[PDB]
Protein backbone atom coordinates (compact mmCIF):
# COMPACT_ATOMS: atom_id res chain seq x y z
CA UNK A 1 0.00 0.00 0.00
CA UNK A 2 3.00 2.08 -0.19
CA UNK A 3 1.63 3.26 -3.86
CA UNK A 4 -1.36 4.64 -1.96
CA UNK A 5 0.41 6.58 0.04
CA UNK A 6 2.91 7.79 -2.28
CA UNK A 7 0.49 10.05 -3.93
CA UNK A 8 0.40 12.60 -0.56
CA UNK A 9 1.68 15.34 -1.94
CA UNK A 10 1.27 17.16 -5.55
CA UNK A 11 2.91 15.11 -8.49
CA UNK A 12 3.80 16.72 -11.64
CA UNK A 13 2.61 14.83 -14.82
CA UNK A 14 4.09 14.39 -18.40
CA UNK A 15 1.86 12.91 -20.93
CA UNK A 16 2.86 11.81 -24.86
CA UNK A 17 0.69 10.46 -27.38
CA UNK A 18 1.36 9.40 -30.73
CA UNK A 19 -1.22 9.26 -32.84
CA UNK A 20 -2.26 8.36 -36.38
CA UNK A 21 -5.82 8.82 -37.95
CA UNK A 22 -6.14 8.03 -41.77
CA UNK A 23 -2.25 7.84 -42.34
CA UNK A 24 -2.49 11.60 -40.51
CA UNK A 25 0.05 11.47 -37.75
CA UNK A 26 0.68 13.67 -34.96
CA UNK A 27 1.69 14.51 -31.07
CA UNK A 28 0.35 15.55 -28.47
CA UNK A 29 2.65 16.83 -24.96
CA UNK A 30 0.91 17.89 -21.80
CA UNK A 31 2.30 19.26 -19.06
CA UNK A 32 1.15 19.78 -15.50
CA UNK A 33 0.24 19.28 -11.91
CA UNK A 34 -2.00 16.62 -10.01
CA UNK A 35 -3.22 16.01 -6.59
CA UNK A 36 -4.66 13.22 -5.56
CA UNK A 37 -5.71 14.41 -2.44
CA UNK A 38 -8.55 16.36 -3.49
CA UNK A 39 -9.03 14.68 -7.01
CA UNK A 40 -7.61 17.82 -8.90
CA UNK A 41 -5.77 18.17 -12.16
CA UNK A 42 -3.97 20.95 -13.76
CA UNK A 43 -2.94 20.13 -17.30
CA UNK A 44 -2.01 21.83 -20.39
CA UNK A 45 -1.14 19.77 -23.76
CA UNK A 46 0.31 21.21 -26.87
CA UNK A 47 0.60 19.47 -30.28
CA UNK A 48 4.63 19.66 -31.47
CA UNK A 49 3.68 18.50 -35.39
CA UNK A 50 1.36 21.41 -36.59
CA UNK A 51 -2.07 22.03 -36.98
CA UNK A 52 -4.24 19.33 -34.87
CA UNK A 53 -6.26 17.19 -36.94
CA UNK A 54 -9.45 16.41 -34.93
CA UNK A 55 -11.39 18.42 -33.24
CA UNK A 56 -9.93 18.63 -28.45
CA UNK A 57 -12.52 17.01 -26.96
CA UNK A 58 -13.00 13.64 -28.85
CA UNK A 59 -9.31 13.56 -27.32
CA UNK A 60 -9.84 14.77 -23.50
CA UNK A 61 -10.73 11.17 -22.68
CA UNK A 62 -7.70 9.53 -24.23
CA UNK A 63 -5.62 11.96 -22.75
CA UNK A 64 -4.77 9.50 -15.28
CA UNK A 65 -7.59 8.09 -13.28
CA UNK A 66 -5.27 7.27 -10.24
CA UNK A 67 -6.01 10.92 -9.74
CA UNK A 68 -9.62 10.43 -8.43
CA UNK A 69 -10.73 10.83 -4.80
CA UNK A 70 -11.38 8.32 -3.13
CA UNK A 71 -13.50 9.10 0.90
CA UNK A 72 -11.81 7.44 3.96
CA UNK A 73 -14.67 4.80 3.91
CA UNK A 74 -13.89 3.42 0.75
CA UNK A 75 -10.31 3.34 0.69
CA UNK A 76 -11.51 -0.27 0.44
CA UNK A 77 -12.04 0.35 -3.21
CA UNK A 78 -9.04 1.80 -4.71
CA UNK A 79 -7.25 -0.28 -7.48
CA UNK A 80 -5.66 2.21 -8.97
CA UNK A 81 -2.87 3.31 -6.70
CA UNK A 82 -2.33 -0.22 -5.87
CA UNK A 83 -0.83 -0.69 -9.46
CA UNK A 84 1.80 1.95 -8.26
CA UNK A 85 4.71 2.43 -8.69
CA UNK A 86 5.31 0.10 -11.42
CA UNK A 87 2.43 1.10 -13.68
CA UNK A 88 -0.34 -0.44 -15.81
CA UNK A 89 -1.53 -0.99 -19.09
CA UNK A 90 -4.85 0.48 -20.39
CA UNK A 91 -7.13 -0.27 -23.36
CA UNK A 92 -9.82 1.38 -25.13
CA UNK A 93 -12.25 0.99 -28.44
CA UNK A 94 -14.24 4.08 -28.67
CA UNK A 95 -16.89 3.70 -30.87
CA UNK A 96 -18.51 7.09 -32.59
CA UNK A 97 -21.84 6.48 -33.09
CA UNK A 98 -22.20 6.25 -36.95
CA UNK A 99 -18.37 7.05 -37.68
CA UNK A 100 -15.28 5.56 -37.57
CA UNK A 101 -13.71 4.49 -34.11
CA UNK A 102 -10.94 4.53 -32.23
CA UNK A 103 -8.56 1.87 -30.55
CA UNK A 104 -6.07 3.36 -27.92
CA UNK A 105 -3.31 1.53 -25.94
CA UNK A 106 -1.68 3.59 -23.10
CA UNK A 107 1.11 3.07 -20.73
CA UNK A 108 0.56 4.80 -17.24
CA UNK A 109 3.76 4.55 -14.77
CA UNK A 110 6.08 6.32 -12.80
CA UNK A 111 9.80 7.62 -14.78
CA UNK A 112 11.60 8.97 -11.40
CA UNK A 113 9.36 10.68 -9.90
CA UNK A 114 7.06 11.91 -12.54
CA UNK A 115 3.89 10.45 -13.57
CA UNK A 116 4.14 9.40 -17.19
CA UNK A 117 1.31 8.15 -19.72
CA UNK A 118 2.32 7.12 -22.93
CA UNK A 119 -0.51 6.72 -25.52
CA UNK A 120 -0.86 5.11 -28.57
CA UNK A 121 -4.08 5.71 -30.86
CA UNK A 122 -5.60 4.34 -34.53
CA UNK A 123 -8.60 5.86 -35.89
CA UNK A 124 -10.49 4.41 -38.72
CA UNK A 125 -13.44 4.73 -40.70
CA UNK A 126 -14.58 8.28 -40.29
CA UNK A 127 -16.55 9.56 -43.20
CA UNK A 128 -14.08 12.68 -44.74
CA UNK A 129 -17.52 15.53 -44.34
CA UNK A 130 -18.11 14.00 -41.12
CA UNK A 131 -18.75 16.27 -38.13
CA UNK A 132 -15.65 15.12 -36.10
CA UNK A 133 -12.77 15.98 -38.98
CA UNK A 134 -15.38 18.36 -40.55
CA UNK A 135 -14.77 20.33 -37.60
CA UNK A 136 -18.08 20.93 -36.28
CA UNK A 137 -17.47 20.25 -32.39
CA UNK A 138 -18.04 22.81 -29.67
CA UNK A 139 -15.19 23.89 -27.54
CA UNK A 140 -16.65 22.80 -23.98
CA UNK A 141 -17.14 19.62 -21.88
CA UNK A 142 -19.72 18.40 -19.79
CA UNK A 143 -20.01 16.14 -16.50
CA UNK A 144 -19.90 12.48 -16.66
CA UNK A 145 -20.37 9.53 -14.63
CA UNK A 146 -18.03 6.65 -15.48
CA UNK A 147 -19.03 2.96 -14.42
CA UNK A 148 -16.32 0.47 -13.16
CA UNK A 149 -16.26 -3.02 -12.37
CA UNK A 150 -13.80 -6.26 -11.49
CA UNK A 151 -12.09 -8.86 -13.12
CA UNK A 152 -10.71 -11.34 -11.70
CA UNK A 153 -9.51 -13.44 -14.90
CA UNK A 154 -6.96 -10.56 -15.92
CA UNK A 155 -7.01 -9.65 -12.35
CA UNK A 156 -7.99 -5.82 -13.21
CA UNK A 157 -11.46 -3.34 -14.10
CA UNK A 158 -13.54 -3.21 -16.84
CA UNK A 159 -15.17 0.41 -17.39
CA UNK A 160 -17.65 1.47 -19.60
CA UNK A 161 -19.30 4.83 -19.96
CA UNK A 162 -20.98 7.36 -22.67
CA UNK A 163 -20.24 10.63 -23.86
CA UNK A 164 -22.35 13.02 -25.54
CA UNK A 165 -20.46 15.55 -27.74
CA UNK A 166 -21.61 19.39 -28.19
CA UNK A 167 -22.14 20.18 -31.70
CA UNK A 168 -22.63 23.63 -32.90
CA UNK A 169 -26.38 23.75 -34.04
CA UNK A 170 -27.44 22.46 -30.86
CA UNK A 171 -26.84 18.47 -31.61
CA UNK A 172 -25.17 15.65 -29.80
CA UNK A 173 -22.80 13.39 -30.66
CA UNK A 174 -22.32 10.33 -28.66
CA UNK A 175 -19.05 8.41 -28.04
CA UNK A 176 -19.76 5.02 -26.89
CA UNK A 177 -16.07 3.97 -24.73
CA UNK A 178 -15.04 -0.13 -23.59
CA UNK A 179 -12.02 -0.17 -21.46
CA UNK A 180 -10.03 -2.33 -19.35
CA UNK A 181 -7.68 -1.71 -17.06
CA UNK A 182 -4.73 -4.24 -16.00
CA UNK A 183 -1.55 -4.41 -14.22
CA UNK A 184 2.20 -5.19 -15.25
CA UNK A 185 3.47 -5.81 -11.50
CA UNK A 186 2.49 -9.11 -10.40
CA UNK A 187 2.26 -8.45 -7.00
CA UNK A 188 -1.30 -7.73 -4.94
CA UNK A 189 -3.86 -5.00 -6.20
CA UNK A 190 -7.35 -4.14 -4.77
CA UNK A 191 -9.67 -5.65 -6.91
CA UNK A 192 -12.84 -3.08 -6.73
CA UNK A 193 -16.79 -3.19 -6.34
CA UNK A 194 -19.29 -2.56 -8.92
CA UNK A 195 -19.71 1.42 -8.64
CA UNK A 196 -18.88 5.02 -10.65
CA UNK A 197 -16.83 7.83 -10.90
CA UNK A 198 -18.29 11.17 -11.35
CA UNK A 199 -16.55 13.74 -13.39
CA UNK A 200 -16.19 17.49 -13.77
CA UNK A 201 -13.56 19.62 -15.64
CA UNK A 202 -13.31 22.89 -18.28
CA UNK A 203 -11.74 23.50 -21.25
CA UNK A 204 -9.81 26.77 -22.29
CA UNK A 205 -7.08 29.02 -24.24
CA UNK A 206 -3.90 30.89 -23.13
CA UNK A 207 -4.11 34.25 -23.84
CA UNK A 208 -0.14 34.55 -25.09
CA UNK A 209 0.20 31.38 -27.07
CA UNK A 210 0.63 30.72 -30.52
CA UNK A 211 0.94 27.15 -31.43
CA UNK A 212 -1.90 24.56 -30.80
CA UNK A 213 -2.91 24.07 -27.16
CA UNK A 214 -5.37 23.43 -24.63
CA UNK A 215 -5.62 24.42 -21.08
CA UNK A 216 -7.35 22.13 -18.86
CA UNK A 217 -8.68 21.56 -14.99
CA UNK A 218 -10.64 18.61 -13.97
CA UNK A 219 -12.36 17.64 -10.79
CA UNK A 220 -13.01 13.44 -10.19
CA UNK A 221 -14.40 11.52 -7.60
CA UNK A 222 -15.68 8.52 -7.05
CA UNK A 223 -19.10 6.72 -5.07
CA UNK A 224 -21.64 4.43 -5.72
CA UNK A 225 -20.90 2.01 -1.92
CA UNK A 226 -22.82 4.10 -0.15
CA UNK A 227 -21.77 3.19 3.37
CA UNK A 228 -22.05 5.09 6.26
CA UNK B 1 14.48 36.85 -11.35
CA UNK B 2 13.72 33.20 -11.44
CA UNK B 3 15.10 31.90 -8.17
CA UNK B 4 12.59 33.24 -6.33
CA UNK B 5 9.61 30.94 -7.18
CA UNK B 6 11.94 28.26 -6.80
CA UNK B 7 12.40 28.55 -2.56
CA UNK B 8 8.68 29.19 -2.40
CA UNK B 9 8.22 26.23 -3.76
CA UNK B 10 10.42 24.73 -1.35
CA UNK B 11 10.02 25.83 1.72
CA UNK B 12 13.39 27.97 2.19
CA UNK B 13 12.12 30.99 3.90
CA UNK B 14 15.38 32.18 4.56
CA UNK B 15 16.16 32.32 0.88
CA UNK B 16 13.02 34.18 0.50
CA UNK B 17 14.39 36.90 3.33
CA UNK B 18 17.93 37.11 0.97
CA UNK B 19 15.88 37.68 -2.18
CA UNK B 20 14.05 40.10 -0.89
CA UNK B 21 16.21 42.01 0.55
CA UNK B 22 18.00 42.75 -2.89
CA UNK B 23 16.05 43.86 -5.58
CA UNK B 24 13.51 40.74 -6.88
CA UNK B 25 10.00 40.86 -8.07
CA UNK B 26 6.85 39.33 -6.28
CA UNK B 27 4.58 39.28 -9.13
CA UNK B 28 6.67 36.76 -11.85
CA UNK B 29 5.01 34.06 -13.44
CA UNK B 30 7.00 31.52 -15.06
CA UNK B 31 5.18 29.70 -17.93
CA UNK B 32 1.36 29.70 -16.12
CA UNK B 33 0.16 32.72 -14.59
CA UNK B 34 1.90 31.25 -11.23
CA UNK B 35 3.16 33.48 -8.12
CA UNK B 36 5.06 32.45 -5.14
CA UNK B 37 2.34 33.23 -3.32
CA UNK B 38 0.40 31.09 -5.25
CA UNK B 39 3.13 28.52 -4.31
CA UNK B 40 2.79 29.50 -0.56
CA UNK B 41 -0.47 29.56 -0.75
CA UNK B 42 -0.85 25.82 -1.49
CA UNK B 43 1.40 24.57 0.81
CA UNK B 44 0.98 25.88 3.98
CA UNK B 45 3.85 28.15 4.49
CA UNK B 46 2.22 31.26 7.03
CA UNK B 47 5.91 32.60 6.93
CA UNK B 48 6.64 33.17 3.64
CA UNK B 49 3.11 34.10 2.71
CA UNK B 50 2.93 36.96 5.25
CA UNK B 51 6.62 38.03 4.21
CA UNK B 52 5.43 38.36 0.87
CA UNK B 53 2.42 40.51 1.54
CA UNK B 54 4.00 43.08 3.64
CA UNK B 55 6.39 43.77 0.88
CA UNK B 56 3.61 44.24 -1.01
CA UNK B 57 1.85 41.62 -3.89
CA UNK B 58 -1.20 40.81 -5.79
CA UNK B 59 -3.52 39.01 -3.18
CA UNK B 60 -6.27 38.58 -6.24
CA UNK B 61 -3.61 37.49 -8.93
CA UNK B 62 -5.15 35.29 -12.19
CA UNK B 63 -4.27 31.90 -12.60
CA UNK B 64 -4.12 30.71 -15.97
CA UNK B 65 -6.83 28.36 -14.55
CA UNK B 66 -8.95 30.89 -13.14
CA UNK B 67 -7.44 30.40 -9.70
CA UNK B 68 -6.82 32.87 -7.34
CA UNK B 69 -4.75 32.52 -3.93
CA UNK B 70 -7.89 32.13 -1.84
CA UNK B 71 -8.63 29.18 -4.11
CA UNK B 72 -5.54 27.23 -3.32
CA UNK B 73 -5.82 28.32 0.54
CA UNK B 74 -9.07 26.91 0.41
CA UNK B 75 -8.28 23.50 -1.20
CA UNK B 76 -5.58 22.86 0.68
CA UNK B 77 -7.34 23.57 5.01
CA UNK B 78 -4.87 26.02 6.19
CA UNK B 79 -6.55 28.09 8.43
CA UNK B 80 -4.26 30.92 9.09
CA UNK B 81 -3.53 31.78 5.52
CA UNK B 82 -7.05 32.19 4.68
CA UNK B 83 -7.33 34.37 7.57
CA UNK B 84 -4.24 36.49 6.89
CA UNK B 85 -5.68 36.07 3.12
CA UNK B 86 -8.92 37.56 3.46
CA UNK B 87 -8.48 40.60 6.34
CA UNK B 88 -5.59 41.99 3.27
CA UNK B 89 -8.50 41.78 0.91
CA UNK B 90 -8.93 39.12 -1.13
CA UNK B 91 -12.38 38.48 -2.59
CA UNK B 92 -14.45 35.86 -1.77
CA UNK B 93 -16.51 35.78 -4.46
CA UNK B 94 -13.77 35.08 -6.96
CA UNK B 95 -14.88 32.24 -9.61
CA UNK B 96 -13.10 29.04 -10.90
CA UNK B 97 -12.92 28.31 -14.24
CA UNK B 98 -15.49 25.20 -13.93
CA UNK B 99 -17.47 28.29 -11.91
CA UNK B 100 -16.32 27.52 -8.24
CA UNK B 101 -15.97 29.84 -5.50
CA UNK B 102 -13.68 29.65 -2.71
CA UNK B 103 -16.70 28.41 -0.72
CA UNK B 104 -17.57 25.67 -3.35
CA UNK B 105 -13.86 24.16 -3.06
CA UNK B 106 -13.77 24.62 1.28
CA UNK B 107 -17.53 22.23 1.11
CA UNK B 108 -16.07 20.11 -1.45
CA UNK B 109 -13.19 19.10 0.90
CA UNK B 110 -14.56 19.21 4.00
CA UNK B 111 -13.01 21.96 5.82
CA UNK B 112 -15.36 23.06 8.74
CA UNK B 113 -13.58 25.90 10.15
CA UNK B 114 -12.53 27.15 6.30
CA UNK B 115 -16.87 27.72 5.51
CA UNK B 116 -17.22 29.52 8.80
CA UNK B 117 -14.85 31.88 8.07
CA UNK B 118 -15.79 31.91 4.42
CA UNK B 119 -19.40 32.54 5.65
CA UNK B 120 -18.42 34.77 7.85
CA UNK B 121 -16.41 36.75 5.49
CA UNK B 122 -19.50 37.44 3.31
CA UNK B 123 -19.63 34.24 0.75
CA UNK B 124 -23.56 33.46 -0.14
CA UNK B 125 -24.69 30.14 0.30
CA UNK B 126 -27.09 29.30 -3.14
CA UNK B 127 -24.58 30.76 -5.93
CA UNK B 128 -24.38 28.14 -9.09
CA UNK B 129 -21.76 27.27 -10.88
CA UNK B 130 -21.51 26.44 -14.73
CA UNK B 131 -22.52 22.81 -14.27
CA UNK B 132 -25.14 24.20 -12.44
CA UNK B 133 -24.62 22.48 -8.63
CA UNK B 134 -24.44 24.62 -4.97
CA UNK B 135 -22.28 23.91 -2.25
CA UNK B 136 -24.82 22.09 -0.61
CA UNK B 137 -24.84 19.74 -3.52
CA UNK B 138 -21.46 18.87 -3.24
CA UNK B 139 -21.70 18.39 0.52
CA UNK B 140 -24.13 15.87 0.30
CA UNK B 141 -22.52 13.88 -2.46
CA UNK B 142 -19.07 13.77 -0.95
CA UNK B 143 -20.08 11.81 2.53
CA UNK B 144 -19.82 15.82 4.23
CA UNK B 145 -22.04 15.37 7.01
CA UNK B 146 -21.72 18.81 8.95
CA UNK B 147 -21.20 20.82 6.54
CA UNK B 148 -24.63 19.85 4.58
CA UNK B 149 -25.97 20.38 8.16
CA UNK B 150 -24.99 24.36 8.47
CA UNK B 151 -25.77 24.86 4.95
CA UNK B 152 -28.94 23.15 5.59
CA UNK B 153 -29.71 25.23 8.05
CA UNK B 154 -28.69 28.53 6.63
CA UNK B 155 -31.25 27.06 3.56
CA UNK B 156 -34.46 26.83 5.88
CA UNK B 157 -33.21 30.35 7.39
CA UNK B 158 -33.66 31.96 4.49
CA UNK B 159 -36.78 30.25 2.86
CA UNK B 160 -38.35 30.41 6.37
CA UNK B 161 -37.95 34.30 6.64
CA UNK B 162 -39.28 34.76 3.11
CA UNK B 163 -42.48 33.09 3.31
CA UNK B 164 -43.28 35.46 5.74
CA UNK C 1 14.95 41.00 20.62
CA UNK C 2 18.04 41.68 20.93
CA UNK C 3 20.36 39.75 18.36
CA UNK C 4 19.03 42.39 15.58
CA UNK C 5 21.64 45.02 16.70
CA UNK C 6 24.68 42.85 16.21
CA UNK C 7 23.36 42.33 13.12
CA UNK C 8 23.29 45.76 11.78
CA UNK C 9 26.17 46.73 13.51
CA UNK C 10 27.92 43.73 11.77
CA UNK C 11 26.83 45.06 7.85
CA UNK C 12 25.36 41.54 7.79
CA UNK C 13 22.36 41.98 5.54
CA UNK C 14 21.02 38.83 5.07
CA UNK C 15 21.02 38.22 9.50
CA UNK C 16 19.29 41.61 9.31
CA UNK C 17 16.67 40.75 6.52
CA UNK C 18 16.45 36.83 8.61
CA UNK C 19 15.64 38.51 12.03
CA UNK C 20 12.88 40.91 10.50
CA UNK C 21 11.24 38.27 8.81
CA UNK C 22 11.09 36.46 12.26
CA UNK C 23 8.92 38.55 14.97
CA UNK C 24 11.60 41.62 15.92
CA UNK C 25 10.90 44.78 17.42
CA UNK C 26 12.81 47.36 15.36
CA UNK C 27 12.46 49.84 18.46
CA UNK C 28 15.02 48.63 20.92
CA UNK C 29 17.54 50.23 22.81
CA UNK C 30 20.39 48.27 24.80
CA UNK C 31 21.62 50.65 27.34
CA UNK C 32 21.77 53.85 25.64
CA UNK C 33 18.90 55.16 23.49
CA UNK C 34 20.26 53.90 20.42
CA UNK C 35 18.19 51.84 17.70
CA UNK C 36 19.02 49.46 14.50
CA UNK C 37 18.38 52.65 12.38
CA UNK C 38 20.80 54.49 14.18
CA UNK C 39 23.58 51.97 14.37
CA UNK C 40 22.87 51.34 10.36
CA UNK C 41 23.01 55.11 10.34
CA UNK C 42 26.40 55.71 11.61
CA UNK C 43 28.56 53.20 9.70
CA UNK C 44 26.76 53.46 6.09
CA UNK C 45 24.36 50.87 4.70
CA UNK C 46 22.06 51.72 1.97
CA UNK C 47 20.88 48.02 2.53
CA UNK C 48 19.89 47.67 6.24
CA UNK C 49 18.75 51.74 6.19
CA UNK C 50 16.24 50.55 3.45
CA UNK C 51 14.97 47.23 4.48
CA UNK C 52 14.97 48.57 8.37
CA UNK C 53 13.20 51.64 7.28
CA UNK C 54 10.34 49.38 4.97
CA UNK C 55 9.93 47.46 7.79
CA UNK C 56 8.66 50.66 9.51
CA UNK C 57 11.10 52.50 12.22
CA UNK C 58 10.53 55.96 14.03
CA UNK C 59 13.15 57.67 11.70
CA UNK C 60 14.03 60.32 13.67
CA UNK C 61 14.44 58.81 17.00
CA UNK C 62 16.16 60.91 19.84
CA UNK C 63 19.69 59.67 20.73
CA UNK C 64 20.32 60.03 24.66
CA UNK C 65 22.65 62.84 23.28
CA UNK C 66 20.08 63.88 21.00
CA UNK C 67 20.98 62.51 17.88
CA UNK C 68 18.98 61.23 14.91
CA UNK C 69 20.15 59.18 12.14
CA UNK C 70 20.21 62.42 10.17
CA UNK C 71 22.77 63.86 12.78
CA UNK C 72 24.98 60.92 11.92
CA UNK C 73 24.34 60.51 8.36
CA UNK C 74 25.39 64.11 8.05
CA UNK C 75 28.60 64.04 10.07
CA UNK C 76 29.67 60.92 8.25
CA UNK C 77 29.05 61.62 4.61
CA UNK C 78 26.88 58.92 3.21
CA UNK C 79 24.94 60.80 0.24
CA UNK C 80 22.06 57.94 -0.38
CA UNK C 81 21.18 57.95 3.20
CA UNK C 82 20.68 60.87 3.66
CA UNK C 83 18.01 61.50 0.55
CA UNK C 84 16.52 57.77 1.47
CA UNK C 85 16.03 59.43 5.16
CA UNK C 86 14.80 62.60 4.03
CA UNK C 87 12.15 61.28 1.54
CA UNK C 88 10.97 59.21 4.49
CA UNK C 89 10.06 62.55 6.86
CA UNK C 90 13.01 63.10 8.67
CA UNK C 91 13.01 66.37 10.03
CA UNK C 92 15.67 68.67 8.84
CA UNK C 93 15.36 71.22 12.15
CA UNK C 94 15.61 68.56 15.15
CA UNK C 95 18.38 70.06 16.81
CA UNK C 96 21.18 68.71 19.23
CA UNK C 97 21.68 69.26 22.82
CA UNK C 98 24.56 71.19 22.05
CA UNK C 99 22.12 72.97 19.58
CA UNK C 100 22.98 72.16 16.26
CA UNK C 101 21.10 71.56 13.05
CA UNK C 102 22.36 68.81 10.24
CA UNK C 103 23.50 71.65 8.07
CA UNK C 104 26.14 72.89 11.22
CA UNK C 105 27.20 68.77 11.49
CA UNK C 106 27.69 68.78 7.10
CA UNK C 107 28.95 72.18 7.17
CA UNK C 108 31.06 71.13 9.95
CA UNK C 109 32.53 67.77 8.65
CA UNK C 110 32.59 69.31 4.81
CA UNK C 111 30.54 67.30 2.91
CA UNK C 112 29.32 69.90 -0.11
CA UNK C 113 26.82 67.52 -1.64
CA UNK C 114 25.08 67.30 1.57
CA UNK C 115 25.21 70.90 2.14
CA UNK C 116 23.13 71.33 -1.06
CA UNK C 117 20.84 68.51 -0.36
CA UNK C 118 19.53 69.71 2.80
CA UNK C 119 19.27 73.49 1.61
CA UNK C 120 17.13 71.86 -0.76
CA UNK C 121 15.15 70.40 1.79
CA UNK C 122 13.90 72.93 4.19
CA UNK C 123 17.21 73.78 6.44
CA UNK C 124 17.53 77.69 7.32
CA UNK C 125 21.53 79.55 6.61
CA UNK C 126 20.99 81.82 9.77
CA UNK C 127 19.88 79.93 12.28
CA UNK C 128 21.75 79.75 15.53
CA UNK C 129 23.09 77.25 18.14
CA UNK C 130 23.77 77.89 21.97
CA UNK C 131 26.96 78.79 21.43
CA UNK C 132 25.49 81.63 18.96
CA UNK C 133 27.26 80.32 15.77
CA UNK C 134 26.15 79.81 12.42
CA UNK C 135 27.12 77.30 9.78
CA UNK C 136 29.17 80.14 7.80
CA UNK C 137 31.50 80.85 10.75
CA UNK C 138 32.46 77.15 11.14
CA UNK C 139 32.94 76.93 7.23
CA UNK C 140 35.38 79.74 7.82
CA UNK C 141 37.03 78.45 10.78
CA UNK C 142 37.50 74.88 9.21
CA UNK C 143 39.42 75.58 5.42
CA UNK C 144 36.23 74.28 3.63
CA UNK C 145 36.23 76.76 1.04
CA UNK C 146 33.39 76.23 -1.41
CA UNK C 147 30.95 75.61 1.57
CA UNK C 148 31.54 79.46 2.54
CA UNK C 149 30.98 81.01 -0.89
CA UNK C 150 27.90 79.20 -0.83
CA UNK C 151 26.44 79.82 1.80
CA UNK C 152 27.76 83.71 2.14
CA UNK C 153 25.98 83.90 -1.12
CA UNK C 154 22.45 82.76 0.61
CA UNK C 155 23.05 85.29 3.20
CA UNK C 156 24.28 88.49 1.12
CA UNK C 157 21.12 87.49 -1.35
CA UNK C 158 18.77 87.67 1.54
CA UNK C 159 20.44 90.47 3.19
CA UNK C 160 19.94 92.93 -0.34
CA UNK C 161 16.68 91.40 -0.67
CA UNK C 162 16.06 92.74 2.82
CA UNK C 163 17.67 96.05 1.91
CA UNK C 164 14.80 97.12 -0.61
Amino acid sequence: SKGEELFTGVVPILVELDGDVNGHKFSVRGEGEGDATNGKLTLKFICTTGKLPVPWPTLVTTLVQCFSRYPDHMKRHDFFKSAMPEGYVQERTISFKDDGTYKTRAEVKFEGDTLVNRIELKGIDFKEDGNILGHKLEYNFNSHNVYITADKQKNGIKANFKIRHNVEDGSVQLADHYQQNTPIGDGPVLLPDNHYLSTQSALSKDPNEKRDHMVLLEFVTAAGITHH
Amino acid sequence: GKELLEAARAGQDDEVAVLMARGAEVNAADDVGVTPLHLAAQRGHLAIVSVLLAFGASVNAADLWGQTPLHLAATAGHLEIVEVLLRSGASVNARDNIGHTPLHLAAWAGHLEIVEVLLAYGADVFAQDKFGKTPFDLAIDNGNEDIAEVLQRLLECRRDAEAA
